[PDB]
């Protein structure tokens, strides 16, 4: 109560209209942060559901994304992470998912991505715009918000969602729950590759990752985790696709990317995954005219 | 206990496809 209280309509609402305090976005990431640290690190929640893949600060995409999904409170979401850095507008975006993570606690998730971590958005764009908006220690409140994100959820037993992907060090998902937090992403460990691993069709098991951190993992991978812990689907982001979805080990994997036209360098679409009552799945794909 | 179905294979489309104003 020491920084008073958020007018959450009206920030949401300012939101919406493309100006807010610096106490302002500090609120919520402090509240944010201890909503977090209520729910696990390990999320297991129900459909209905949006699920949706990276942002990467494309506010007005994001803004698309919710007026074909539906605004919050009208459809459930699920984000996979990685908010922020390479767009223009990171703080908008971030600062309304927050506000709807504030309003909607249970209806209502984000898990971490890679660049939900100090190591990363340092250098790929974050740091820049919160040091140019406004400063460096509004920056370190983020770091302290995201150091608490989750990590992984779990889809009515059956769907596995993360950013990244599989671990090598993944034996139990109790593994996934001892992570203590906050925390920040070491550059190796199972924390590590749920956020940075990608699947390969061309490794046969486990290979070393270009990226310089985390692994790649291949099919038999994949179907060996699905069984191994009676699952049906892991659902993860991370890759640009050019469809905004794109299956991998038949239909067992699914990434999902919601930023069209990547970051300028790309012609991609973006796409949400619609999960009904009954695990029943479908995309939704979005596609700027030229 | 609920089963992951692509709505595809349910005779349904599996994508539906919003192309917006940039
Ligand atoms: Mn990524
Ligand atoms: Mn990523």
């Amino acid at each position: 109560g020491h920084m008073g209280s958020l007018n959450l309509d009206s920030i949401i609402g300012r939101l919406l209209e493309v100006q807010l305090t610096e106490n302002e976005i500090r609120g919520l990431c402090l509240k944010s942060r201890e909503i977090f640290l209520s729910q696990p690190i390990l999320l297991e929640l129900e459909a209905p559901l949006k699920i949706c893949g990276d942002i990467h600060g494309q506010y007005y995409d994001l803004l698309r994304l919710f007026e074909y999904g539906g605004f919050p409170p009208e459809s459930n979401y699920l984000f996979l992470g990685d908010y922020v850095d390479r767009g223009k507008q990171s703080l908008e975006t971030i600062c309304l998912l927050l506000a709807y993570k504030i309003k909607y606690p249970e209806n209502f998730f984000l898990l971490r991505g890679n660049h939900e971590c100090a190591s990363i958005n340092r250098i790929y764009g974050f740091y820049d715009e919160c040091k140019r908006r406004y400063n460096i220690k509004l920056w370190k409140t983020f770091t302290d918000c995201f150091n608490c994100l989750p990590i992984a959820a779990i889809v009515d037993e059956k769907i596995f969602c993360c950013h990244g992907g599989l671990s090598p060090d993944l034996q139990s998902m109790e593994q996934i729950r001892r992570i203590m937090r906050p925390t920040d992403v070491p550059d190796q460990g199972l924390l590590c590759d749920l956020l940075w691993s990608d699947p390969d069709k061309d490794v046969q098991g486990w290979g070393e990752n270009d990226r310089g951190v985390s692994f790649t993992f291949g099919a038999e991978v994949v179907a060996k985790f699905l069984h191994k812990h009676d699952l049906d689907l892991i659902c993860r982001a991370h890759q640009v696709v050019e469809d905004g979805y794109e299956f991998f080990a038949k239909r067992q994997l699914v990434t999902l990317f919601s930023a069209p036209n990547y970051c300028g360098e790309f012609d991609n679409a973006g796409a949400m995954m619609s999960v009904d009552e009954t695990l029943m799945c479908s995309f939704q794909i979005l596609k700027p005219a030229d | 206990k609920k089963r992951v179905v692509f709505a595809d294979s349910k005779g349904l489309s599996l994508t539906a496809i919003h192309v917006f104003s940039d």
